[PDB]
């Protein structure tokens, strides 16, 4: 079950948000409630709302009458819908699929709650006025002398996040990358680092592909060695 | 709960023998009993 | 009514058998009517029409 | 309000308890879920009909009960339910499970220098990353030639990783000439008192 949450992650004060996520690959989905889930930095999951494929909607209280769940059930990509925004609400949004079982039959209602068993990967929203700047990618160029590695620095970027693969997906096992750098400039930068050991530094292809959704780009660009 | 309609009880009575009774429960619709007056009996 | 039942046989005689309400099996519905709502409609259009006459 | 701990405590091999409590506990049925840090929080209680991880009802409270805390299990957990109303839902705290006899670990630095091209941008930045260390506490000393520094750099928070273990990062931001000047840089990260120190120059390849 791909939840492929196509949306920009960034908007004004006292303005509108609005977001969607594809639901894709599935083969038993409207059984469950379609919800979303908010984490602010650090804070409780909160529940905003879910949507029974009927059109049985629900909504946190204090929220019910600005938020709204709709369904473009054709594609099947359901959206939904935030207003009079400020930075309170930034943080993690993960929508997520609420399980129903049934026994029986729907009339009666011969069924329970399974729980949230997928949650999709997320978006990071934020609310403020500085623009959607592209990352400033660099390549970190490994060292002349076994184990060896080497990594691709993001920098001067706004906002978070980006995120990386070496050789566009070959690459895997025993990488890492660090937290970003707000720094006074109020863009961040953060590196990443994969594991290349010094048999095949000089023998194989290994780039490291920098996408940066808050500003539509895919940032490829290939990290070669040093004299 | 997701309350219930119905109640687990369970009540007292007598048995082949004399002397000796019996205790056994049923489960009843709330319309079929009512209540009397500690827990609800 | 989709109730498995078990007849629990209670000796409260001699001879006389008390059935209680043994434990219902698993999962609880009560007892309903499925009607068809187009047989419903359709004898409820008829004898309407017979009365704003 | 729903009542949970932010966070409970457990050794290398004991059970544990997290009580989630309030008033609706006394009508619907308790759903739980598992956040490691920045993860998808992953359902592991649930209603399947009317091993290791289980929730006892218990009136005012439902208590989850887990057993046998590898350390692989270090993470936010929710409890979440409904109100009397069936209308709407929503979520608890977010219980951070510590496993106590983590074992100690002296970092883990790396070192970047300005790369082939930053230079031209009026950037002479360095890339110092702390990985893996415990406990999550460390002290950067950003150095040239044999000169410290206070200033032009930035350090973030340390992050949990998948073996529980923390990364610190730091960067610091030069020009030009301040970079090519002094023969050899060196950051140095204090963990335990103790140190470890990664140099750099702008000659040698």
């Amino acid at each position: 079950v791909q939840l492929r949450e196509s949306g920009p992650g960034l908007v004004k004060p006292s303005e509108t948000l609005s977001l969607s996520c594809t639901v894709s690959q599935d083969s038993r989905p409207s059984d469950h409630s379609w919800t979303w889930v908010r984490q602010s930095p650090g804070k409780a999951l909160e529940w905003i709302g879910d949507i029974h494929y009927n059109g049985a909607t629900t909504y946190n209280p204090s929220l019910r009458s600005r938020v709204r769940i709709e369904l473009d059930q054709s594609i099947p990509r359901f959206s939904l819908k935030m207003t009079s925004m400020t930075a309170a609400d930034t943080g993690m949004y993960y929508c997520a699929r609420n399980a129903i079982r049934i026994y029986g039959v729907v009339a009666l209602g011969e069924w329970f709650h399974y729980g949230m068993d997928v949650w999709g990967q997320g978006t990071a929203v934020t609310v403020s006025s500085a623009s959607t700047k592209g990352p400033s990618v660099f390549p970190l160029a490994p060292s002349s002398k076994g184990t060896a590695a080497l990594g691709c620095l993001v920098k001067d970027y706004f906002p978070e996040p980006v995120t990386v693969s070496w050789n566009s997906g070959a690459l895997t096992s025993g990488v890492h990358t660090f937290p970003a750098v707000l720094q006074s400039s109020g863009l961040y930068s953060l590196s990443s680092v994969v594991t290349v050991p010094s048999s095949s530094l000089g023998t194989q292809t290994y780039i490291c592909n920098v996408n940066h959704k808050p500003s539509n780009t895919k940032v490829d660009k290939r990290v070669e060695p040093k004299s | 709960i997701t309350d219930g309609e119905l109640k687990n009880c369970s009540f007292n009575m007598t048995t082949e023998l004399r002397d000796k009774k019996q205790k056994v429960y049923s489960l009843f619709y709330r319309l079929d009993v009512v209540q009397i007056n500690s827990n609800k009996e | 009514r989709p109730n498995n039942n078990t007849r629990k046989s209670i000796r409260i005689g001699p001879g006389q058998a008390f059935y209680a309400t043994g434990d219902i099996i698993g999962d609880i519905r009560q007892a309903h009517c499925n009607v068809s709502k187009a047989t419903w409609n359709e004898t409820l259009g008829k004898v309407v029409k017979q009365l704003r006459k | 309000e729903l009542t949970q701990p932010p966070s409970v405590s457990v050794s290398p091999g004991q059970t544990a308890r997290i009580t989630c409590s309030g008033a609706p506990l006394t009508s619907r049925f308790t759903y739980w879920y598992r956040q490691k840090p920045g993860q998808a929080p992953v359902l592991i209680i649930s209603r399947s009909s009317q091993g290791r991880f289980s929730a006892s009802w218990s009136g005012t409270t439902v208590t989850l009960t887990i057993r046998g805390v590898q350390a692989d299990d270090e993470a936010d957990y929710y409890c979440q339910s409904s109100d009397t109303s069936d209308s709407y839902k929503m979520f608890g705290g977010g219980t951070k499970l510590t496993v106590l006899g983590q074992p100690a670990a002296a970092p883990s630095v790396t070192l970047f220098p300005p790369s082939s091209e930053e230079l031209q941008a009026n950037k002479a930045t360095l890339v110092c990353l702390i990985s893996d260390f415990y406990p999550g506490a460390v002290t950067v000393a950003w150095k040239a030639d044999s000169s410290p520094v206070k200033a032009g750099v930035e350090t973030t928070t340390p992050s949990k990783q998948s073996n529980n273990k923390y990364a610190a990062s730091s960067y610091l931001s030069l020009t030009p000439e301040q970079w090519k000047s002094h023969k050899s840089y060196s950051c140095q990260v204090t963990h335990e008192g103790s140190t470890v120190e990664k140099t750099v120059a702008p000659t040698e390849c």
